[PDB]
């Protein structure tokens, strides 16, 4: 399962 | 910053004059991952080049493996030139079939 | 065996180009085994190895959504980066991520990877803890605060315990045929005459998986960092890898010198020497 990120940078 | 690509070129198989092989571009230690990769035979381009996709090791630089069909010969001379921004001027690194 | 999977995404902007290419590549046990990428023209994430076309295509769906999320998540960090960093408009730049989990023999969780690069550079990374974050730069100062503000380490951190192991774990099954094994070695030495008197002794390794070998002369028992040449590990093409490593011998004073070779899938590290 590919990761799902936060906020952006 | 600009990472400086590291060439390898060599064959799949070990060589035979007149046994067709594959003949490899391993290119490395890149960055940015934008390059222009030529194979050459006898310092003519070699029109239909494998070329692996954009991929990155664990440091973050990238590689790319540039393969071709060939069948060596006593007198022919095979070689790889890569453009990139990391250098001012193309770089050609010759087949050497014993290293 | 102890077991991985990575998670290696990138995007990149180029001076005119209007919006960044995203590329994502899915790696179990280090072998390529998923890819998306928004330059095809119809972006999806497609499987790599064999054993991964046992996945319905409500899988597929769910991870090419992930990645169009992904890709608008690299749009605007890549964004906001400019600003961090005081870039102007017309340059090249790449935002990078390695994602992932590494599994004991065991099957347990070791350790946890999240990773981000900016320009190639380290930027900011989720520490072993998976609580706390290590940003060097002062510019990734105020990205370590909004997401010391924002529990950020607490998703990343679910995902890396369970999700990354879970389906980890379902990979390797799936598979358990594919990758349960290692290709050995096979060595050979070669000679190489060059200048008067004098010999080049290099010991070839080829056709082995994976990559990780060490090659080592030795006069008889005493080793060299003298002098021994060496390559950087290559590929075949064919999915195995190939090194060498010589070394300046007296031509004749040749049967003193053995090449020792050390890879995983070997019983045991093999010992050859020239025969002619």
């Amino acid at each position: 399962k590919a990761p799902y990120d936060y906020a952006p940078i | 910053i600009q990472k400086t690509p590291q060439i390898q070129v060599y064959s799949r198989h070990p060589p035979e004059n007149g046994k067709p092989n594959i003949l490899n571009c391993y290119v490395t230690q890149f960055h940015p991952p934008h390059i222009e990769i030529q194979m050459l035979k006898n310092g003519k381009k070699i029109p239909k080049v494998e070329m692996s996709d954009m991929s990155f090791s664990k440091d973050w630089s990238f590689y790319i493996l540039a393969h071709t069909e060939f069948t060596p010969t006593e007198t022919d001379t095979y070689a790889c030139r890569v453009k990139h921004d990391s250098m001012a001027e193309p770089k050609t690194v010759y087949w050497d079939r014993d290293m | 065996g102890p077991h991985s999977m990575r998670y290696f995404e990138t995007a990149v902007s180029r001076p005119g180009l209007e919006e960044p290419r995203y590329i994502s590549v899915g790696y179990v046990d280090n072998k390529e085994f998923v890819r998306f990428d928004s330059d095809a023209e119809n972006p999806r994430y497609e499987p790599r190895a064999p054993w991964m076309e046992q996945e319905g295509p409500e899988y597929w769906e769910r991870e090419t959504q992930k990645a169009k999320g992904q890709e608008q998540w690299f749009r605007v960090s890549l964004r906001n980066l400019l600003g961090y960093y005081n870039q102007s408009a017309g340059g090249s730049h790449t935002l990078q991520q390695m994602s992932g989990c590494d599994l004991g023999s065991d099957w347990r969780l070791l350790r946890g990877y999240l990773q981000f690069a900016y320009e190639g550079r380290d930027y900011i990374a989720l520490n072993e803890d998976l609580k706390t974050w290590t940003a060097a730069d002062m510019a990734a100062q105020i990205t370590r605060r909004k997401w010391e503000q924002s529990g950020a380490a607490e998703h990343y951190k679910a995902y890396l315990e369970g999700e990354c192991v879970e389906w980890l774990h379902r990979y390797l099954k799936n598979g358990n045929a594919t990758l349960l094994r290692t290709d050995s070695p096979k060595a050979h030495v070669t000679h190489h005459p060059r200048s008067k008197g004098e010999v080049t002794l290099r010991c070839w390794a080829l056709g082995f998986y994976p990559a990780d070998i060490t090659l080592t002369w030795q006069l008889n028992g005493e080793e060299l960092t003298q002098d021994m040449e060496l390559v950087e590990t290559r590929p075949a093409g064919d999915g195995t890898f190939q090194k060498w490593a010589s070394v300046v011998v007296p031509l004749g004073k040749e049967q003193n010198y053995t090449c020792r070779v050390y890879h995983e899938g070997l019983p045991e590290p093999l010992t050859l020497r020239w025969e002619p």
